[PDB]
């Protein structure tokens, strides 16, 4: 007896936004785009971990 | 051109411009130098104190 199976690829995503005046003001904690990207990556990692 | 130019805008070209670093700008004021009292003292006498 033999079988042939199939698996389907799924998609994950999230969106991050920063307004223009936020990019112009003097902000502590360093660059803001990098901070938002790190937050998005960590949130996606947690979502993947729970979806697994 | 039959309309106004940059020379016809008098208030914008006269007001001084300073650079801003945030969406909220703060400044300080000096309101008074001290209360009214005597300023003549005797020889070797400690004068009174005052505050702004």
């Amino acid at each position: 007896t033999y079988a042939r199976k199939a698996a389907f690829v799924k998609f994950l995503g999230t969106t991050r936004e920063v307004t223009h005046p936020m990019t112009l003001v003097n902000s502590a904690f360093g660059n803001v785009i990098a901070r938002q990207n790190k937050d998005g990556i960590l949130w996606m990692l947690k979502q993947i971990e729970q979806a697994l | 051109n039959l309309s106004f130019t940059d020379q016809h805008i008098k208030f914008w070209k006269k007001i001084p411009k300073q650079k801003a670093y945030s969406t909220v700008e703060q400044y300080g004021q000096l309101l008074d130098y001290g209360r009214s009292q005597g300023a003549f003292v005797g020889e070797g006498v400690l004068p009174d104190t005052n505050d702004s």
